[PDB]
């Protein structure tokens, strides 16, 4: 029974402190820290642990404002780049630095994540230049 | 100092119903493959604070005055249903406690069909007609079962049974009695196996739960617990604390489990089982004194 | 000022409060009503964040309607709707739900869900996987964290 | 695991320890620490009032311990 | 808060025998009767009182009102006043407050009696050494003494259920 | 109260008079909408018109395009198509014990089988991408076959699964209550159990020994050991014991299917029925004609009406077909075993009691999604 | 009295938490808008077993008394009786469904 | 082939009875029933932590309806409408233009995300696999009006990311 005791203060005491400790248990839960793999642009920390169960493989840790939206609180999905998208979503076995990019002279390195119920976010239109071309009248009189 | 006694008594319920709710919920939780609350604060307790902060932010509408008078009439059962227990030293040293039990449990009953009356004429009316029934068939077993464990204890004043309780615990002389008596519990507290049955949901939900450690309380002190020591109850406190508390949590353990009866099942189980082995388990314990020559000490 | 301050942290306080737990109802008439059940899973719960499944109305924090709407299904849906308290808010799951879906071109089936009631959260799929449906619950809890009521109440 | 479970029993078992320890230590407290004496029968309020009453005090607990003898 | 706290105990019992004998509709009666037996009960406890009052309290609101209003509700319907049965409670209260008047402000009051309207602590024991009750020992008969008395009053209610059980629809 | 129904039951107190299910809740227009599109269009149809059998819908109505078109699906195809068929009626016979389960209280063994079919919900999703509407079968063949990587899964699966029915069997089943409960109610008579139509496991559960599976083989499960489970009473307790025994069945039925896998063929090799695959159409000229109108008009049928029916696990599962000779069919009916089991619910329920209604209900598989056509 | 100074301040805390459940929100918003036979048998039936209770309920305390035969003979006839109600309407079918 | 159950009699030895008595008033199996509930009590739940911890998935799962173009070049999409022929839900819709150059091209290119189905016909249908069922799950927005993709929408979606779709279809095109 000690022995669990013993693992559980190594949680606290080697994660970084205690500071660091109630930080990751107020963001959501995670008391399960210890691999360390992998971080990216955005500044975000991407942990895979293989003792436990299939699921809990790799978890994402966020930063504060990766955009000014104060999101060390209240953290979403899509805040993840797509590597990392393809990397977490278990569909694959490989941490996406051994070979992330694409040869493309289009992809954007912001990634514009979700914004429904922002000031700046998707409208529909048409897509389609004029219907009929309406008579255009003269300008000149008859009189 | 009696109404700061009054107040240490009553503050607590509060929390503790509360908490018991968190308790529960994480305890089924446990018993399923759930983590059931932990994501909203630090291991749920902001989570049912809140949550009853928005239950009584919730704004609801609506024959007036019994829409009034049926949960004030629970809540007050609710608070004024934790005065003898003997806690070591209790509230008010009543001389007959437990038929105040009775009493105030009957007093329940009357909560329960005036909250039934005042739904305004509904099947569920019918169906708290039904639940009201079904509560008053209970009131029978646990009297007689409580006459019964009384009698190896004399008196009414619960003081003589905390004596009681020194040498050995008094559920080995009776333990089918008590098991009938346990099932009386989850009985009257209106829940699993034992269902069905608008606001203030929170005053009456509050009602239900404090009626619920009160019979887990009840049932501590009745049939086992530890020994009065004077100028130190805090360990008799803690000991008894504990014991309720696993009883408890094998309360909501019993209700984690098994499908809800019929109605018709449950009153031909009730009578046709419970009701001719309560008497015949109290008319041996009538005449089991006589042949031990052993009645209490009624001073 | 300082009324101000009161205003804004009591108000973000009961906002709180709000955005807890939501336990809803579970409409769920088809096919998505099965993907709510597996959406109160043991591998995705909704317990960990309050959410609670509870048929009953009268205590019903948000309304989930999932599944194909009927012409015959519509009165008693929004006569369900009424009886409810007033801080209402509606999630439209699935791609019947909101706007009709493969039954669109059809008689006996209402084109979604907006001739019926208001709605605040689309979450489409056929069905919308409950991890979908649970990233759009985190939302409207945002959309509650976004509401500054009592702001508007003092500033009236 | 269930060590989650744990703090929830444990704050709410501190619920239920509160009110009886504070009626202990207020009957302990607020009788001179004398335990509250507890009376059923009608002889033991009678020498309850005239324990009361020889005290002088007015109070049944302070007991007045063989002084009166002379 | 004074002497005659028994005395307003029965003043709030007599209150709530008005209260239902006023006639209202048979639930708000049955409210009113609930209250005038916690009332009683009150005033039987405050007379000590401590066995035998609280327990037909058990009988009396623990095993009629919960029956009575049990078939109030389910037989008959009265779904949603009148001016007799308010008159009856003013009628009511105003005799209450003419015996209030008589009793506080005079010497004696005489129907056809004499009632000295007093302090009640008369009459009393002058704390004898009882060290039971009077209730424990009298009631704690009716097994060493009562061997007529308890047979026929289990014999009669047997055949109370046997009569009910006839009336509605033996066997 | 949630079950979505409309129940109108006339009673006296609290036994019976007359109880009419007023259905028609939902109506959507399936029919209809079938008319009015192409086989290969309106296949998710038959996808979700029944929506927990989510491969048992698609096999009756694959082949009833085959019967009426005379093309034999290669043998893999066949193999695969088996093996998710006995997928399919483990999910729905463990999805009606944990509905009835929760429907009478019962709260936990529902939340247990609910992840061992989410399990389930992963395979489904790495096999064809959906989590439930899982297409998936052509008119002659199985699409897109299984990746490398499943068929152990599959084995692990399939021990776990015996283990986890063994604990379930041991949590209900001679549980107590749940029999006291459960003893003698729905009782059904082998004259009503043919003359007011019910199929499937009612007529398993009562009486007759009849199994289509063993009576007309449609498929290739003439090579695999089983046997259908016979009830002896008008009852649900037994009822439930043959569930839980053709799921087992269904276990050792997928046992042999993993042993006998042969490594034959993906499709059809006819290319004016199912497509070809996107290397050779983006290579041939025949090929991409073959795409393209195979994708615009859909394969022509030769004219007529046929009628097919397997086992879906509520029963006869019908598709009727009236196919005009043109691309588009002209009628369809779907037969369904939750409408022939919802017809006879006054023989079900005249000698009972409105809760035990409740469970008569419950303890047939219904979704009320079938029952609507 | 200490227990009617208990009851008071009981009844008027759950009051004043029933007028916090009432009269709280000031956001004043939108205002908008047959029986059995057998339900009355297990009364009854409820009643006289009560009664009988009633009867033998004060059992404990007369325990120390010099008649116990007389005692033990008319408790045991007390409880014979009730059970022998018990059984007449159990083989009477009177209390069944 | 059959195996028909519910054969056994109550026993009337004398063991089996009062087994089956003991039994009945001993409350023996529902304490096995609790036995079985607190053996799974004590396991490790199955719940991952969503927001963080999000769960498994397949490598043709049918997500956003992207679309693409090709590699240093202009769109995929070539207008021939096969994908508004096959759509079962006919919730594509398309207007094609030519531009000035000579090349084929559109106007209008709409999906009903309502009306979406998703059912991969349309990524089983292209002949060039213009247009892709993304990966995602996200789409949760609050307003009617912009559950109604656009074309511009689309190239800015498909946009948003090319390595992940391209890394599913360089692990998919062999199976279809
Ligand atoms: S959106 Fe799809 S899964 Fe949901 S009800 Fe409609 S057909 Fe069923
Ligand atoms: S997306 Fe593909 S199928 Fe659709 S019009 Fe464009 S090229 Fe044709
Ligand atoms: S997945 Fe189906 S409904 Fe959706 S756009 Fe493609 S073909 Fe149309």
């Amino acid at each position: 029974l000690l022995q669990v005791l013993k693992r559980g203060l190594q949680q606290v005491s080697g994660h970084g402190g205690l500071r660091g400790y109630l930080r990751v248990l107020f963001r959501a839960n995670d008391v399960r820290v210890g691999t360390l793999v992998g971080e990216d642009k955005y500044g975000n920390k991407y942990y895979e642990d293989n003792k436990q169960f299939f699921g809990r493989h790799r978890w994402v840790i966020y930063t504060t404002e990766m955009n000014g939206k104060n999101t060390f609180w209240d953290v979403d999905g899509s805040m993840v780049p797509p590597e990392w998208h393809r990397w977490l979503h278990c569909m694959t076995d490989d941490p996406p630095t051994v070979k992330p990019p694409t040869a493309r002279k289009f992809i954007w390195t912001n990634h514009k994540f979700n914004l429904s119920g922002t000031p700046q976010q998707y409208v529909p239109y048409s897509t389609t230049r004029k219907k009929i071309q309406e008579w255009v009248p003269p300008s000149t009189p008859y009189k | 100092m009696f109404m700061i006694n009054v107040l240490t008594l009553i503050i607590p319920i509060l929390l503790a119903v509360a908490f018991l709710t968190l308790v529960e919920r994480k305890v089924l939780g446990y018993m399923q493959f759930r983590k059931g609350p932990n994501v909203v604060g630090p291991y749920g307790l902001l989570q049912p604070i809140a949550d009853a902060i928005k239950l009584f932010i919730k704004e609801p509408l609506r024959s007036i005055s019994m829409f009034i008078l049926a949960p004030i009439l629970a809540l007050t059962l609710a608070l004024t249903m934790w005065i003898p227990l003997p806690m070591p030293y209790p509230l008010i040293n009543m001389n007959l406690g437990v038929l105040f039990m009775l009493a105030m449990s009957s007093l329940a009953v009357y909560s329960i069909l005036w909250s039934g009356w005042a739904s305004n004429s509904k099947y569920a009316l019918i169906g708290a007609l039904r639940a009201v029934a079904q509560t008053i068939s209970y009131e029978v077993t646990l009297a007689i079962i409580l006459l019964s464990v009384l009698l190896m204890n004399g008196s009414f004043t619960l003081s003589t049974l905390i004596i009681t309780q020194e040498q050995v615990w008094l559920i080995f002389p009776a333990w089918p009695l008590a098991m009938m008596w346990f099932i009386s519990t989850l009985a009257e507290t209106n829940r699993a196996p034992f269902d069905l049955t608008a606001g203030p949901f929170a005053l009456f939900f509050m009602a239900e739960y404090a009626n619920i450690i009160m019979m887990n309380i009840f049932t501590t002190t009745l049939f086992l617990g530890a020994f009065h020591n004077p100028y130190m109850p805090e360990l008799y406190t803690i000991n008894f604390t504990i014991k309720s508390l696993l009883l408890s949590i094998t309360f909501l353990w019993i209700r984690a489990s098994y499908p809800r009866f019929r109605y018709d099942q449950l009153m031909h189980l009730l009578w046709k089982n419970f009701l001719p082995l309560t008497l015949a388990l109290c008319m041996w314990h009538v005449s089991l004194p006589i042949l031990l020559s052993s009645i209490p000490p009624q001073t | 000022s300082r009324g101000e301050y009161v205003v804004a942290k009591l108000d973000d306080l009961i906002n709180w409060a709000r955005r807890s737990s939501l336990w809803p109802m579970t409409f769920g008439l088809a096919c998505c009503a099965v993907e709510m059940m597996h959406m109160a899973a043991p591998r995705y719960d909704m317990d960990r964040f309050g959410v609670v499944f509870r048929a009953s109305p009268r205590q019903s924090d948000v309304m989930i309607v999932a599944g194909t709407l009927t012409n015959k299904m519509a009165p008693a849906l929004r006569k369900v709707y009424d009886q409810m308290p007033e801080p209402r808010y509606v999630v439209s799951m699935g791609s019947c739900a909101n706007g009709g879906g493969y039954y669109h071109y059809s008689y006996s089936v209402v084109r979604g869900c907006d001739r019926i009631v208001p709605v605040d959260i689309y979450v489409p799929g056929c069905p919308p996987t409950a991890e979908a449906l649970l990233y759009g619950i985190l939302q409207l809890q945002k959309k509650i964290k976004r509401e500054k009521r009592l702001r508007i109440w003092y500033r009236r | 695991m269930w060590f989650e479970v744990l703090p929830g029993i444990a704050v709410m078992g501190v619920c239920l320890f509160i009110p009886g320890m504070a009626t202990a230590r207020i009957h302990r407290f607020s009788n001179g620490g004398r335990e509250k004496r507890v009376a059923h029968y009608s002889y033991q309020w009678y020498l309850m009032e005239r324990d009361r009453r020889v005290s002088g005090v007015n109070r049944y607990y302070v007991s007045k311990g063989l002084e009166n003898i002379d | 808060m004074m002497t005659y706290i028994v005395f307003i105990l029965s003043i709030i019992f007599v209150m709530g025998f008005v209260g239902f004998s006023s006639k209202p509709s048979p639930i708000y009666g049955g409210l009113g009767l609930i209250v005038s037996g916690g009332v009683g009960c009150g005033i039987v406890l405050n007379f000590g009182g401590s066995f035998l009052g609280l327990m037909v309290f058990l009988i009396y609101l623990g095993g009629m009102m919960v029956v009575f209003g049990y078939t109030t509700a389910m037989a008959t319907e009265q779904y949603p006043s009148n001016k007799v049965v308010l008159g009856t409670f003013i009628t009511g209260l105003l005799m209450e407050f003419l015996m209030v008047y008589y009793v506080l402000k005079d010497k004696e009051v005489e129907i056809v009696f004499k009632f000295n309207g007093m302090g009640d602590w008369v009459i009393y024991d002058t704390g004898d050494s009882g060290f039971f009750s009077e209730e424990a020992m009298g009631i704690a008969a009716l097994y060493s003494y009562g061997t007529w008395l308890v047979i026929v009053t289990g014999w009669s209610l047997l055949i109370g259920v046997v009569v009910i059980m006839e009336i509605t629809r033996g066997n | 109260h949630p079950a979505v129904l409309r129940l109108v039951m006339e009673l006296s107190g609290e036994m019976v008079r007359k109880c009419d299910p007023h259905i028609g809740l939902l109506h959507r227009g399936t029919e209809k909408l079938i008319e009015y599109k192409t086989y290969l269009q309106a296949l998710p149809y038959f996808d979700r018109l029944d929506y927990v059998s989510m491969m048992c819908n698609e096999q009756a109505y694959s082949l009833a395009v085959e019967k009426l078109l005379n093309i034999q699906p290669p043998p893999r195809a066949q193999w695969i198509r088996v093996l998710f068929g006995e997928i399919t009626r483990l999910l729905n016979h463990i999805m009606a014990v944990t509905t009835h389960a929760l429907d009478i209280g019962a709260m936990t063994p529902f939340f247990w089988m609910f992840e061992e079919r989410e399990k389930m919900f992963e395979f489904y999703e790495r096999v064809s991408g959906a989590r439930m509407h899982a297409a998936y079968v052509r008119p002659g063949g199985v699409h897109q076959d299984l990746p490398l990587g499943l068929m152990d899964d599959i084995y692990e699966f399939s021990k776990n699964f015996s283990l986890r029915i063994d604990e379930l069997e041991e949590m209900l089943t001679n549980n107590r209550i749940w029999r006291n409960r459960t003893v003698d109610i729905g009782v059904v008579t082998a004259e009503d159990a043919l003359n007011y139509g019910f199929s499937g496991v009612m007529l398993r559960g009562s009486g007759i020994q009849w199994d289509l599976r063993k009576t007309q083989p449609y498929d290739v499960y003439d090579q695999v050991e089983f046997d259908v489970p016979i009830g002896s009473r008008g009852d649900c307790y037994d009822r439930y014991l043959c569930r839980v025994e053709e799921m087992r069945q269904s276990i050792r039925i997928i046992s042999q299917c993993l042993n006998k896998m042969p490594p034959g063929e993906i499709k059809v090799d006819d290319a004016k029925v199912s497509p070809p695959k996107r290397a050779e159409m983006k290579t041939s000229m025949e090929s991409l004609i073959h795409h393209f109108k195979l994708y615009t008009e859909g394969y022509q049928v030769p004219p007529g009406a046929t009628y097919t029916a397997i086992e879906a696990p509520k029963g006869e599962f019908g598709v009727y077909l009236v196919s005009d000779g043109s691309s588009r069919p002209y009628r369809c009916k779907i037969k369904a075993p939750g409408f022939a089991h919802l017809a006879g619910l006054d023989k079900m329920s005249k000698g009972h009691m409105l809760a035990d209604v409740v469970a008569i209900i419950g303890t047939q598989d219904i979704v009320f999604g079938e029952v609507d056509r | 009295m200490n227990l009617m100074i208990t009851l008071l301040t009981n009844f008027t805390l759950a009051t004043l938490l029933v007028t916090i459940a009432f009269w709280l929100p000031q956001l004043n918003v939108y205002s908008e808008k047959p029986f059995s036979m057998k339900f009355f048998l297990v009364a009854i039936t409820f009643l006289l077993f009560d009664l009988e209770i009633a009867l033998l309920l004060p059992l404990p305390w007369a325990s120390q008394t010099t008649n116990l035969n007389t005692m033990l003979t008319m408790a045991l006839l007390l409880i014979f009786l009730l059970a022998v109600s018990l059984a007449y309407e159990w083989t009477q079918k009177g209390l069944e469904w | 082939t059959y195996k028909y159950v519910n054969l056994r009699e109550p026993s009337m030895d004398m063991k089996s009875v009062t087994d089956r008595a003991a039994q009945t008033l001993l409350w023996t199996e529902l304490i096995r029933g609790l036995g079985m509930t607190l053996s799974y009590l004590f396991r490790e739940p199955a719940t991952i932590n969503y927001p963080f911890e999000k769960g498994p998935l397949s490598p043709r799962f049918r997500g956003e309806h992207a679309l693409r173009r090709y590699p240093s070049g202009e769109e995929r999409c070539i207008a021939c409408k096969l994908c508004e022929a096959v759509c079962p839900a006919q919730a594509i819709t398309i207007e094609a233009e030519p531009r000035a150059d000579g090349s084929r091209r559109t106007t209008r290119y709409d999906i009903d995300m309502t009306k979406c189905i998703y059912c991969g016909f349309c990524q089983e249908a292209c002949p060039v696999d213009a247009i892709v069922e993304g990966p995602n799950f996200e789409f949760s927005t609050e307003t009617h009006e912009e559950l109604l993709y656009n074309k511009e929408k689309l190239l800015n979606n498909g946009d948003k990311w090319e390595a992940e779709i391209a890394a599913n279809i360089q692990a998919d095109y062999l199976y279809r």
